[PDB]
C-alpha cells in the first residue's frame, strides 16, 4: 500500500531531536536540606529528596525524558559520565504523512517496528524518517522486525493515536479508556 | 520460545464421522495459527491459516477454530484420503514452532492377523548368522504384543519390530518382527516360535517350526 | 503451477559441511520469502531458516545459528542452505518452503541428510505368504519391488529400522497357494548409494 494518511496535532507537537554535542551540559538539583504548616514543608522537602533518588536512576537510562520534564520542554539528552548534554528538539510543521504499510519494500518477509513517516521541513527539504516514541520523529528508517502474524499496535500519532493491523494501516483512533495513578485531592 | 503442545499423538475415528484436534500455544497468538496435512509418503500441505480460514484448494469438511491459546482443527465427515499426520504451527513469534503432530485412523473393521513365521535363509547361515521373520498382515487395531520363544523360552533381547502404516484400500495395520541371533546360537536350539497377543483373540495366536 | 525442487543431501561425517539448493519455478521469485524446514527421523518439523524476498535479511533458531547460512539468488530463482559444524542430530529430511506473507505455504519435495559411519551394502537373505529380508545396509534409501512392479496387491513392504548401526527392512507378499512355485517369484532390491542391485528368486528348500 503505497498510500500515506496525512496528519496534524495540536499542543502535542511533533518534534525531531538532533544528537546533542556538549554545547550545554547540566546536572540535577540534588537533595536540599529542610506550626501545622511547618510539618507540611518538612515532609514535602523529604519527599522531593527521596523522589530525587528515583529521578537519578531514570536519568541514567532515559535522560531525554528527565530533561523534558525538568525543563517542561521537548529535549534530546544523553549522559557524559555523571552529567547530561542537551539540545532543544525542533518542532515540525509541514505535512506529516504516515505510510500505510509497515512492510519493508524489497525484503518481503521483514517489516518495520513502527510506522514509516514522510515529512518536510526541519532545516530543510523532505525527510524519510519513522515514528518515534511519543512524537519523536526519527530521521532513520531502521526499526525493523520480521513479520509476525497477529501484529496489532497502537502508536501515538501526534494528538491522537493510530491503529495498525497485520503490519498495515487501519484508521485513526482516540484511545477512550484512560487509566491513572493520578491522586486528586478534594478541595 | 512459544512452545506449542499438540496432544494427542494418536486419534482414531470412523468413516464419514466427526473429528477434531487440539493445539495449546503457551502465550497468546490470537488469530495466527496454522494446520498442515501430511499424507503418508508426501511432504506437508498447507490447510488452514490465521486460524479457521482455508487455503485455496482444501475441501470444506475441514474447519479450524478458536484463538488466544486454544486452537482446534475439526473435520466434518471423514473420507479415505483424510487419514494422514496432522501438524499445527504458530506464527506470532520467531522462533517458529510446530506441534508434535497427531495421527489419524479409520475404523473398518478390526480383524485377525495372518501370522506366518520364516526360517533363516540357506545363504544367510553361510555368511554367519540367523534371522527369523514373523509377519502379521491385515489386523486391527494397531495394538498387538508379539513375543518370541526359543524352545518354549521367551526372548526380547535382539528383536526389531516394524509396524506398517494403515492400509489405504482396507485400513488394516500390519507388522514385522526379526529375531536376529548368531549361527552358533541358532545351532544349539530346535523349536522356534513367535506368539501374538491381539484384542481379536482370546488366546495367543501362534506359528512355530523345528530344526 | 508453483513448483519446487531441492537437492544436496546424502551422508556426512560429523563436524562436516554441506550446501543444499532449491530450484523455484512457477511464481515471481523475489515477491516471496523463502524458508527451510526439517523433519526429524519421525516428526517435529524444526524450522531451520527463513530469508527475505530481496536477500537482505534472514532469521534463525538459536539451535542452528552460526552453523547454518541461508542465502538466495534471484537471477535464476534458487535458494541455498549452507550447513557447517554439521552435527549428528541435523540428520533429517529437508523441505525447502515458500512463505505467503508470514509462514510456509507450498512445501517442497523433501531432501534427506544423514551422519557418521559408512556405506555398508545390503544382503537380502530370501524368505500362502512369502518375503524378502534386506539387511545390514546404510544409508537410506533402498528399493524393493516384486517381479519389477507387477505385483500390485499382496505387498506389505515394512519401514526400515536402524540396528546397532545399520539399517534393515523386510517385505511380505501373499499369493494363491497353488500359483507358487508354478511361476517362481522375484524380489527386486536396489541400494543406489552402493550401486547394488539384486533380483532374488524365492526358492523352496
Amino acid at each position: 500500500r503505497t498510500a500515506v494518511r496525512a496528519a496534524a496535532t495540536e499542543r502535542d507537537r511533533f518534534y525531531v531531536c538532533p544528537p546533542p554535542s556538549g554545547s550545554t551540559v547540566v546536572r540535577l538539583e540534588p537533595e536540599q536540606a529542610c506550626d501545622m504548616l511547618s510539618r507540611i514543608a518538612a515532609a514535602w522537602c523529604e519527599l522531593q529528596n527521596k523522589d530525587r533518588t528515583l529521578w537519578g536512576e531514570m536519568s541514567r537510562l532515559n535522560p531525554s525524558a528527565v530533561a523534558t520534564a525538568a525543563l517542561g520542554q521537548r529535549v534530546s539528552a544523553r549522559m557524559l559520565g555523571d552529567v547530561m548534554a542537551i539540545s532543544r528538539c525542533v518542532e515540525v510543521r509541514g505535512g506529516v504523512y504516515v505510510q500505510n504499510s509497515m512492510r519493508v519494500p524489497g525484503e518481503r518477509g521483514t517489516c518495520y517496528s513502527r510506522p514509516l513517516v514522510t515529512f518536510e521541513h526541519n532545516g530543510t527539504g523532505v525527510i524519510e524518517g519513522q515514528l518515534g516514541d511519543d512524537n519523536e520523529l526519527l530521521i532513520s528508517r531502521d526499526l525493523i522486525e520480521p513479520c509476525t502474524g497477529n501484529h496489532r499496535r497502537y502508536f501515538k500519532l501526534g494528538g491522537g493515536y493510530v491503529y495498525y493491523e497485520d503490519y498495515s494501516y487501519v484508521r485513526m483512533v482516540e484511545v477512550p479508556e484512560t487509566i491513572s495513578t493520578r491522586v486528586t485531592l478534594n478541595l | 520460545d512459544i512452545v506449542v503442545t499438540q496432544s494427542p499423538k494418536f486419534m482414531s475415528t470412523s468413516a464419514g464421522d466427526r473429528v477434531s484436534i487440539t493445539c495449546k500455544a503457551r502465550q497468546d497468538v490470537g488469530s495466527a495459527v496454522n494446520w498442515y496435512q501430511q499424507k503418508p509418503g508426501q511432504s506437508p500441505k498447507l490447510l488452514i491459516y490465521r486460524a479457521s480460514t482455508r487455503h485455496t484448494g482444501v475441501p470444506d469438511r475441514f474447519t479450524g477454530s478458536g484463538s488466544g491459546t486454544d486452537f482446534t482443527l475439526t473435520i466434518s465427515s471423514v473420507q479415505s484420503e483424510d487419514v494422514a499426520d496432522y501438524f499445527c504451527q504458530q506464527y506470532g513469534n520467531y522462533d517458529l514452532t510446530f506441534g508434535a503432530g497427531t495421527k489419524l485412523e479409520l475404523k473398518r473393521a478390526d480383524a485377525a492377523p495372518t501370522v506366518s513365521i520364516f526360517p533363516p535363509s540357506s545363504e544367510q547361515l553361510t555368511s554367519g548368522g540367523a534371522s527369523v521373520v514373523c509377519f502379521l498382515n491385515n489386523f486391527y487395531p494397531k495394538d498387538i504384543n508379539v513375543k518370541w520363544k526359543i524352545d518354549g523360552s521367551e526372548r526380547q533381547n535382539g528383536v526389531l519390530n516394524s509396524w506398517t502404516d494403515q492400509d489405504s484400500k482396507d485400513s488394516t495395520y500390519s507388522m514385522s518382527s526379526t529375531l536376529t541371533l548368531t549361527k552358533d546360537e541358532y545351532e544349539r536350539h530346535n523349536s522356534y516360535t513367535c506368539e501374538a497377543t491381539h484384542k481379536t483373540s482370546t488366546s495367543p495366536i501362534v506359528k512355530s517350526f523345528n530344526r | 503451477e508453483v513448483q519446487l525442487v531441492e537437492s544436496g543431501g546424502g551422508l556426512v561425517k560429523p563436524g562436516g559441511s554441506l550446501k543444499l539448493s532449491c530450484a523455484a519455478s512457477g511464481f515471481t521469485f523475489n515477491d516471496y520469502a523463502m524458508s527451510w524446514v526439517r523433519q526429524s527421523p519421525e516428526k517435529r518439523l524444526e524450522w531451520v531458516a527463513t530469508i527475505s524476498g530481496g536477500g537482505s535479511y534472514s532469521y534463525y533458531p538459536d539451535s542452528v545459528k552460526g552453523r547454518f547460512t541461508i542465502s538466495r539468488d534471484n537471477a535464476k530463482n534458487t535458494l541455498y542452505l549452507q550447513m557447517s559444524s554439521l552435527r549428528s542430530d541435523d540428520t533429517a529430511i529437508y523441505y525447502c518452503t515458500r512463505q505467503e506473507g508470514d509462514f510456509p505455504l507450498f512445501d517442497y519435495w523433501g531432501q534427506g541428510t544423514i551422519l557418521t559411519v559408512s556405506s555398508a551394502k545390503t544382503t537380502p537373505p530370501s524368505v500362502v505368504t512369502l518375503g524378502c529380508l534386506v539387511k545390514g545396509y546404510f544409508p537410506e534409501p533402498v528399493t524393493v519391488t516384486w517381479n519389477s512392479g507387477s505385483l500390485s496387491s499382496g505387498v506389505h513392504t515394512f519401514p526400515a529400522v536402524l540396528q546397532s548401526d545399520l539399517y534393515t527392512l523386510s517385505s511380505s507378499v501373499t499369493v494363491t497357494s497353488s500359483t507358487w512355485p508354478s511361476q517362481s517369484v522375484t524380489c527386486n532390491v536396489a541400494h543406489p548409494a552402493s550401486s547394488t542391485k539384486v533380483d532374488k528368486k524365492i526358492v523352496p528348500r
